[PDB]
């Protein structure tokens, strides 16, 4: 029981709660019993961004990245609806919390790579015959990352999507099919996958914890460049509390 | 001793710089400023200055000039948080963030402080009356009114003025888009005091210049006609009186230069103090004259006045500066 | 064509820029040919017409208004509420002489790319790849000669001064005599401003 | 191919009317007895597949139902654009007085 | 907003950032907007809202009464920013609110 | 132009009786709008809820409508939302508030009328800068 | 000895190198307007006088030349248009020749 | 309407961008420095030539000797600054020389923007900007508040030229 004041300032605000180490329950699940998930915290440790090789066909692999935007990361809070499936499996659809964080991580040679690391409108379910959460229990699903700057940002140039210039107005007489990818800003939404696999279980406190991988893929700039591909590697914990 | 040799070598008046322990305080502190600051205008990554993920590149690597080049200022995100470079996980997370521009203000701030201490302190060892630090006081107020007092009244160095021409314009734009400085007093005593400094020091060389006894002949240069250490007095004082007593009338002119050399240092220096003290009044948002429809008429339409369109101009800066940053109605810092 | 390239801002001579260099070409291209005449309709038939730019604009909006000077249309800054864009009025163009002479446009981009043109007055076809032309205004010839003479006769304002000023005091130019009365500065002993005859 | 999605919106029958998929919740200020709890009810429960199925929403009354009966012609129905309704612009879309 | 329908914590503002809600760089849940760089207030109005790691989203959600509603507004429209002829508001409002903070 | 007592003459209900103010009437509600009011309803605007304002076209489409004399005092008495369905007296000054809105206590009927009467005619004056925002400044 | 800003000032007593010095001057500003003249002709398009008159292109002299009647250039062409003009010796080249003469 | 006049300079021609009104800066706060500076190094440096401790009195006009020691302050703005006037002449022709030739160029500099020949933009960071949206600079800033400036103020700056600008083409940013 930490106060507030106990916690500012020190980066443990960032940090998902941990469970104990002897710790290895299992949580039972009445298929009749509607349950939420309460508080699903991620805190990711690890951003690999994958490099684009010259080549058509390479190894294309994942290389490591440095976090420049600090302690500000992990998404918490995040609540929803655990209901069980007629197969078994369980599935969690969220509804809401603090499931996105704009996170630049800086590749070797400089370069910064913009992501709204997210689990907007994730939904992801087990497979069949769960009939208590143990340590073998994986969350497997999906959610939306939509774009990284919304239709209200201006461009340095004062071009935007829902507001701004629709022209280079510092080149009044340019030719305008150069600048078209610049000009005409894009929306984009695109999915991301993400693997929850439980690690830790309080079947007294129905508290699950453990590690989860994702992939999704990186700010395009309104559509002005490719977006890089993005897995984040970290640790989450989740609150299920009977409904 | 080695002690008392070293303080004979520090406040020794026989070395080419004196150094004093103002300045055993102001050669690291200015050194590390000058050699951050140029390495951070030549070479720092683009920094988020306005906390809101949108990198402003000001180093001349990354595709700027000399005008438009500036060591930009730190986060938003860190407001008046301290952020030395051991508080960053890695120099690439401090360079995003701004870092080197709080390294560079503070040290140059210490170092500035410790230039007006010096200045007394050589003033002392050398016989002379003390005021010169005074006079510095102005412009050294003017730098902390700037890099300091505004970042803590607005509550971030984001606020501070950037390290560079470009960013000194836009300073000034937001400046006057938020506070209307122009309608300010102390702004108009402080460009009352530059400007009569401009014409003190014109009306003074020229009246010097004027009034020079002849010493040399035609073919060469007249500065020559003053030898370094002369005891006599290069020029005719009761010549250029009397030419400036003729200029206007005998009683604006100074028949004592001793009065008149007070005045030429009081002007300019009291009137950067106002400025100084403007800037710092308008960081805790006492904001010059409001005289928008002001101005009403028997049925009480609105009359407009040259501040009304002063207004208008402030508007235009007003909704388009840091266009993304802003969530909410009001811009309240 | 001569006469509607006269009636086009990229041949005024105050839009241009001080490092600007070069011809005017090089700022938009060499003229190739004339597009003809914009005419704007919105949807139900009336014409528009487009607000020109002033020659203080570096950059200007586009705004059409009919003939009594009531705005129509326009491209929005912000387009949450937006009444007057082009896609809310039906706003087509159509061309008259030049080369799209009866070719009619009803695509909102191409018709806004179309006034955005028509602000400039009449609207022309450029070769932007002679010359590598950047698509900013210079001045001509007429501006650059203005500038060099004015700026030539401030300068030698400054040397007509000086040089009178060596003139009228030859015989004081390396200094004041020495041996200068204090009798002959102050207010008393002439009646006459540097005039000993007249001593009290 | 590269085309801007608002102007295209505004092109549709968004830009005339209320469309209720994409606009902003303020816009319902601008017809009598919508602003803010019959609004509050229509942006929560968009989508919807035509305007007329504002008429199911959960928890209506008979009052709010005619007050929707009257307000009927002044409704779309678009697709809901991305852009429009994404980073919670239905409710605040960044736009004040 | 939230008395809107609007969902504070998943609200997106222009640049990606948390409209309403975003992070400290320590991790604590602070106010989104250019008032990211005064989430080191405390204040008896704001205090109740807080949890231990930051504002807290279900007392965001449950937990604001009438009167921390009205301080709010009564403070937001009280900011200390006026002119020196005492005319409250930034640099650009009209004279109507004769007003400068002590 | 002056302030005749046409532009003085503003709806005192519903139903089309009007009334007219006197110019002294007129000046104490903009004295006791400025007073009470303006802090944030300063030209006709809403600070802290900047979608709805004081133009008399929005307080007509308001429910009950709010573009009369009646109307606005009764809202000075009750506040309610746009589509009058609940009471915001708790966060709306307010006679019925005024307990935890302290400068409603002393306001009359006539100070009522006089504010209502303010906010009617400033449309009138001002043309489209109340509440217009700052475009029209 | 004289500053740098005062070495013209040994000519104020010497009319002969006086007349020297404007000599000069003049040789140096003729000499300017033959080899102005001679660039502008090297980077002249006379094709289209409609849509690419000579202001367009920067030309500083050449309208100077056209204003007091030289019109035509030996290759053939002419500002008005015209090509195959004969316009003597005194072209655009003759008078940039004349002037470095 | 001078206040007026500055910022329209600002919005319609980027003055501040302006070479000659850089030089025209540097003359006009060199000027006061330099009077600043002299002032306080003469008062500062005065000889002893009377009692009072209001050293004014000290100083009659028809006197042969300087009233401060010119070496004195020669050393110790040697010590401080590294370099200093050794002669008298030269630093009050230095004076003379300093807010003079800053006010010229900052008159050639208006002479160019008669013409609307400003130094408003550089042309390669314009390119850069148009073909990269990540490329931010605090010129880049500076354009957009010219921007906001000329569409702000030219409907009541410029009257006689009828400027209806609706509220949709005005340039804003987000909120506010
Ligand atoms: C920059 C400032 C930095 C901060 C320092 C401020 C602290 C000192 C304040 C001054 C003391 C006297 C104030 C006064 O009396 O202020 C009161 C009056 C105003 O009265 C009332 O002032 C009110 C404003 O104050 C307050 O009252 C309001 C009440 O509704 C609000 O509460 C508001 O928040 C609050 O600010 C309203 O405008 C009222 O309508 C109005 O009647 O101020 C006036 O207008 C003043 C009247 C003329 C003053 C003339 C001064 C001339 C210059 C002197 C120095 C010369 C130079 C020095 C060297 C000498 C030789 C060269
Ligand atoms: C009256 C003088 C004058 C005028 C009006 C012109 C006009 C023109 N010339 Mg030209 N020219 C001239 C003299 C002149 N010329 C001379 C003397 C030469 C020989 C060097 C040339 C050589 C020349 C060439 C080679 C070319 C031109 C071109 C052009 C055209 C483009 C202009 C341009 O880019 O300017 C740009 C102007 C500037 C950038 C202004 C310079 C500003 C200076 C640097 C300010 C100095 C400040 C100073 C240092 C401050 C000191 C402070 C101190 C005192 C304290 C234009 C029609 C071009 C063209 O299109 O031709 C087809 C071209 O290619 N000219
Ligand atoms: C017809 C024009 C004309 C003529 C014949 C003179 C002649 C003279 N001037 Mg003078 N002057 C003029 C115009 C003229 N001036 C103008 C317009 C100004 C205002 C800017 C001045 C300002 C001026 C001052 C302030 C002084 C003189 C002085 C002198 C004398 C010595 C000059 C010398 O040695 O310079 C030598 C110059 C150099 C070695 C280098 C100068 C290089 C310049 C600064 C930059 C490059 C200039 C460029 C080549 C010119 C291009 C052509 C241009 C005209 C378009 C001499 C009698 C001096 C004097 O009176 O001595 C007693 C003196 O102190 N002049
Ligand atoms: C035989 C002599 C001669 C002739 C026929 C020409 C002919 C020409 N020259 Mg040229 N030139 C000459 C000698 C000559 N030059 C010399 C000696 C020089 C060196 C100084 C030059 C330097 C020169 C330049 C730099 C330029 C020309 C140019 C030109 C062409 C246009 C002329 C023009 O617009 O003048 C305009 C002439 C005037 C406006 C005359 C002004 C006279 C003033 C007002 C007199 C004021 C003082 C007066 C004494 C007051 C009292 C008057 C009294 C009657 C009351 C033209 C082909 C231009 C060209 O196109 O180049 C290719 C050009 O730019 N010339
Ligand atoms: C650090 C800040 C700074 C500084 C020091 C300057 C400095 C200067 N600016 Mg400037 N400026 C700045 C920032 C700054 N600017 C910014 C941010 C902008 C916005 C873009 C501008 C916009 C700007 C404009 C628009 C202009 C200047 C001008 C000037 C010059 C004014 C010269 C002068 O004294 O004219 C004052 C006027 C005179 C000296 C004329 C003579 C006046 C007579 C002698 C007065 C006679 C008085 C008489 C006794 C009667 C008195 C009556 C009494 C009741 C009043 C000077 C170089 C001007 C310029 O360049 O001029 C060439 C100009 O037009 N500036
Ligand atoms: C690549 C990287 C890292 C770049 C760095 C980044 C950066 C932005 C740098 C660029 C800076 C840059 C672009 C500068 C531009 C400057 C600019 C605008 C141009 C100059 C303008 C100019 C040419 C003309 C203007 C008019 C003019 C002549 C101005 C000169 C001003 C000037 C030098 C004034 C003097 C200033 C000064 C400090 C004087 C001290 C004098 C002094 C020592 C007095 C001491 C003294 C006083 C006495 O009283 C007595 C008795 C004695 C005895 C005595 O000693
Ligand atoms: C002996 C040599 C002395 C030193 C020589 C170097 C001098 C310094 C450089 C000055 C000019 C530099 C400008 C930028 C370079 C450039 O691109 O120019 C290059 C430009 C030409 O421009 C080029 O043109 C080409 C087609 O011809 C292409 O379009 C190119 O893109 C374009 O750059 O050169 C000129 O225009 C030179 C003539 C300048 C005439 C200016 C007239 C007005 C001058 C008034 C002076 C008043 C000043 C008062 C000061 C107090
Ligand atoms: C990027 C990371 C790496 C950075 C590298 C930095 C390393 C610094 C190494 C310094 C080595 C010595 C070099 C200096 C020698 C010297 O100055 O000779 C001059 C004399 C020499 O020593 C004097 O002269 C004599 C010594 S000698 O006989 O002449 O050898 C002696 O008798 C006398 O006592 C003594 O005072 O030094 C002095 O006058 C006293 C010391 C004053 C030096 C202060 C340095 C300037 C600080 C300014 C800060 C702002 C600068 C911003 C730029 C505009
Ligand atoms: C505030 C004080 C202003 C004077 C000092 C500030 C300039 C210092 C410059 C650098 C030192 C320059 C320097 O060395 O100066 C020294 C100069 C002369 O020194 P003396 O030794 O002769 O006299 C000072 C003391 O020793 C007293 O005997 O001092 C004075 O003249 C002091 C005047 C005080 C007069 C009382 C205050 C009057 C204030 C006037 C301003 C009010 C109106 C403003 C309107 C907006
Ligand atoms: C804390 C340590 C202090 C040292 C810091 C460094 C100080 C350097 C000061 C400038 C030295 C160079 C002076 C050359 C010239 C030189 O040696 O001058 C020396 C000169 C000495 O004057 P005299 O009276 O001896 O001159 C005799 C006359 O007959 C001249 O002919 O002093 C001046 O003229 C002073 C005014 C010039 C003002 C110069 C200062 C300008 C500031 C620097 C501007 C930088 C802009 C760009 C930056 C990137
Ligand atoms: C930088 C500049 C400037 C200036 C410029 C100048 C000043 C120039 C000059 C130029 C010049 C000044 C040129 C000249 C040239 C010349 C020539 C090119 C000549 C030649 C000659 C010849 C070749 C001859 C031959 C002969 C003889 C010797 C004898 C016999 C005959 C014969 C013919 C064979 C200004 C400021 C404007 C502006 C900015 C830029
Ligand atoms: O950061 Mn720089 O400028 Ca002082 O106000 Mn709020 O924050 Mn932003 O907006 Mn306006
Ligand atoms: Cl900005
Ligand atoms: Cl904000």
């Amino acid at each position: 029981t930490l106060t507030y004041d106990d916690i500012v300032g020190t980066g443990l605000a960032n940090k998902c709660p941990t469970l104990d180490d002897t710790a290895r329950g299992a949580y039972p699940i009445d298929s009749s019993q509607t349950y939420r998930i309460a508080r699903l915290c991620l805190q990711p440790t690890t951003f690999l961004v994958k490099e684009e090789p010259k080549n058509k066909r390479q190894e294309a692999e994942f290389v490591p990245t440095k976090l420049v935007t600090r302690e500000t990361t992990s998404l918490d809070q995040i609540q929803g609806e655990l209901k069980v499936n007629s197969d078994g499996s369980l599935t969690f659809v969220e509804e809401d919390g603090i499931d996105f964080q704009p996170v630049t991580v800086q590749m070797a040679g400089g370069e910064r790579i913009p992501l709204l690391f997210t689990v907007k409108n994730l939904v992801a379910s087990t497979q069949p015959n769960v009939t208590s959460i143990t340590t073998s229990t994986d969350f497997k699903g999906e959610f939306n990352v939509p774009s990284y700057r919304t239709a209200n940002f201006l461009d340095p140039k004062g071009r935007g999507l829902a507001s701004g210039y629709d022209s280079a107005i510092a080149l009044p007489q340019a030719k305008e099919e150069e600048l078209a990818r610049a000009n005409v800003k894009r929306f984009s939404l695109t999915k991301g996958q993400i693997s929850l696999n439980v690690a830790k279980v309080d079947g007294r406190t129905g508290e699950i914890a453990g590690t989860f991988e994702s992939e999704q893929l990186s700010d395009d700039d309104m559509g002005a460049h490719e977006p890089h591909e993005v897995k984040i590697q970290g640790v989450f914990y989740a609150s299920i509390e009977p409904a | 001793n080695l002690w008392e040799r070293f303080c004979n070598w520090v406040t020794s008046t026989d070395n080419r710089l004196y150094v004093g322990w103002f300045g055993v305080i102001m050669i690291p502190t200015l050194l590390a400023a000058t050699i951050c600051f140029v390495i951070a205008f030549i070479a720092a990554p683009p920094v988020d200055i306005d906390g809101i993920r949108e990198p402003v590149s000001g180093s001349l690597l990354y595709g700027n000039n000399i005008i438009t080049g500036a060591v930009v200022p730190s986060s938003n995100a860190i407001g008046l948080h301290f952020y030395p470079i051991w508080e960053a996980a890695s120099l690439d997370e401090w360079l995003y963030n701004g870092g080197p521009y709080q390294l560079i203000i503070f040290h140059f701030l210490l170092g500035a402080s410790c230039y007006m201490g010096r200045q007394w302190e050589l003033s002392y060892r050398l016989g002379m009356r003390p005021w010169i630090c005074v006079a510095y006081s102005a412009p050294l107020a003017s730098a902390f009114a700037v890099f300091l007092i505004y970042p803590i009244g607005q509550g971030s160095f984001s606020d501070g003025m950037p390290l560079g021409i470009s960013g000194t314009f836009n300073f000034m734009i937001v400046f006057q888009a938020e506070h209307n400085i122009l309608m300010h007093p102390f702004h108009q005593l402080g460009v009352a005091g530059v400007f009569g400094g401009a014409l003190f020091c014109a009306m003074h060389g020229s009246l010097v210049t004027s009034s020079l006894i002849r010493e040399t002949t035609e073919t060469e240069s007249a500065n020559y006609g003053y030898k370094f250490g002369q005891e006599e007095e290069t020029y005719n004082i009761v010549a250029a009186h009397g030419y400036f007593g003729r200029l206007i009338f005998q009683y604006a002119s100074f028949n004592n230069s001793r009065s008149l050399h007070f005045f030429l240092a009081a002007w300019p220096v009291v009137g950067v103090w106002f400025t100084a003290l403007g800037i710092s009044t308008m960081a805790f948002n006492l904001n010059g004259f409001n005289f928008n429809h002001s101005v009403i008429d028997a049925k009480g339409n609105v009359i407009n006045t040259w501040a009304d369109i002063i207004n208008r101009a402030n508007l235009g800066m007003e909704v388009m500066h840091e266009r993304n940053a802003h969530n909410f109605p009001l811009d309240l810092a | 064509e001569k006469l509607a390239f006269y009636d086009y801002i990229g041949n005024n001579p105050a839009k241009g820029g001080l490092f600007r260099t070069g011809p005017m070409n090089k700022g938009d291209g060499i003229a190739q040919a004339w597009k003809g005449h914009a005419v704007f309709r919105n949807k139900e038939g009336e014409e528009l017409f487009v607000r020109r730019m002033p020659a203080f604009f570096e950059s200007f909006p586009v705004i059409l208004t009919d003939k009594n000077g009531v705005v129509k249309a326009d491209i929005p800054f912000r387009r949450a509420e937006s009444k007057y864009s082009f896609e809310q009025q039906g706003v087509t163009v159509s061309f008259y002489g030049g080369e799209l002479n009866g070719q009619t446009f009803t695509d909102p981009p191409t018709v806004k790319s179309y006034a955005r043109k028509a602000i400039f007055g009449e609207i022309f076809e450029f070769d932007t790849e002679t010359l590598n032309s950047d698509g900013i205004f210079r001045t001509s010839p007429r501006g650059w000669f203005t500038f060099a003479h004015a700026v030539f006769a401030l300068l030698f304002f400054f040397g007509h001064i000086w040089h009178g000023a060596r003139t009228l005091f030859r015989d004081v130019f390396s200094g004041i005599d020495p041996e200068l009365s204090p009798e002959q500065v102050e207010w008393g002993f002439y009646q006459k401003v540097g005039d000993v005859t007249t001593r009290r | 191919e590269l085309v801007n999605v608002v102007d295209e919106k505004l092109g549709t029958a968004y830009g005339e009317k209320i469309d209720l998929n994409n606009t902003n919740i303020a816009a319902f200020i601008q017809y009598r007895g919508l602003y803010p709890t019959l609004a509050k009810l229509i942006v929560k429960n968009a989508p919807y597949e035509s305007v007329e199925d504002v008429l199911n929403i959960p928890g209506l009354t008979e009052r709010q139902k005619q007050i929707l009966r009257e307000n009927l012609e002044h409704f779309t129905v678009t697709e809901v654009e991305t852009a429009l309704v994404e980073g919670g612009d239905r409710y605040n879309n960044g736009l004040y007085k | 907003d939230q008395k809107l329908g609007a969902n504070v914590g998943s609200a997106q503002g222009p640049t990606g950032l948390g409209k309403y809600l975003m992070r400290s760089p320590t991790g604590e849940i602070i106010f989104g907007g250019e008032t990211m760089r005064f989430w080191d207030f405390r204040g008896p109005w704001l205090e109740p809202l807080r949890g231990p790691n930051g504002l807290d989203l279900n007392k965001i959600k449950n937990d604001i009464q009438p009167w921390q509603e009205r301080r709010a507004a009564e403070y937001m429209t009280h900011a200390p920013l006026g002119s020196l002829n005492s005319v409250g508001g930034v640099a650009t409002e009209i004279n109507s609110v004769n007003f400068v903070s002590p | 132009a002056e302030l005749t007592p046409e532009v003085l003459t503003v709806p005192l209900n519903s139903e089309g009786k009007t009334i007219t103010l006197t110019e002294k009437q007129y000046l104490e509600g903009k004295r006791l709008f400025q007073y009470a009011c303006a802090s944030c309803h300063v030209g006709g605007i809403t600070k802290t809820n900047p979608s709805l304002d004081l133009r008399t076209e929005t307080l007509a489409l308001a429910t009950p409508p709010r573009d009369n004399i009646e109307g606005l005092v009764d809202y000075m008495k009750n506040p309610t939302t746009y589509d009058g369905e609940q009471e915001i007296a708790e966060v709306h000054p307010s006679l019925r508030s005024a307990d935890i809105f302290p400068k409603m206590r002393n306001l009359t009927e006539k100070d009522l009328v006089a504010i209502a009467g303010h906010i009617l005619v400033e449309p009138k004056i001002l043309g489209d800068k109340w509440g217009g925002g700052k475009v029209y400044y | 000895g004289l500053p740098w800003y005062r070495v013209h000032t040994v000519l104020i007593n010497d009319p002969g190198r006086l007349i020297a010095a404007h000599l000069m001057h003049t040789a140096l500003v003729a000499g300017w307007a033959g080899s102005m003249a001679l660039y502008e002709l090297a980077t002249f398009d006379p094709s289209d006088p409609v849509l690419n008159p000579m202001w367009r292109q920067g030309m500083f002299v050449l309208p100077f030349m056209a204003r007091l009647g030289v019109t035509g250039s030996w290759s053939g062409w002419s500002i008005t248009g015209e090509t195959g003009i004969d316009p003597g010796f005194w072209s655009f080249e003759g008078v940039a020749l004349a002037h470095i003469v | 309407a001078i206040f007026r006049f500055l910022l329209f300079f600002q919005g319609f021609h980027n003055w501040t961008l302006n070479p000659f009104h850089m030089m025209g800066v540097a003359g006009v706060l060199g000027g006061a420095l330099l009077c600043a500076i002299h002032g306080a190094t003469v008062e500062n440096t005065l000889f002893q030539d009377g009692e009072g401790a209001s050293t004014f009195r000290a100083f009659n006009p028809t006197q042969a000797e300087e009233t401060y020691s010119m070496v004195t302050a020669n050393r110790f703005w040697s010590q401080i600054f590294g370099i200093a006037f050794s002669n008298k002449r030269w630093l009050h022709f230095f004076m003379l020389f300093v807010p003079v030739t800053g006010l010229w160029m900052s008159a050639i500099g208006v002479v160019g923007l008669a013409l609307n020949l400003r130094s408003y933009d550089f042309i390669s960071q314009e390119i850069r900007a148009a073909e990269d949206p990540e490329f931010e600079t605090f010129y880049t800033k500076n354009l957009l508040l010219n921007e906001g400036i000329r569409a702000w103020m030219a409907p009541q700056d410029q009257p006689h030229e009828n400027f209806v600008f609706p509220e949709e083409v005005l340039p804003r940013g987000n909120a506010l």
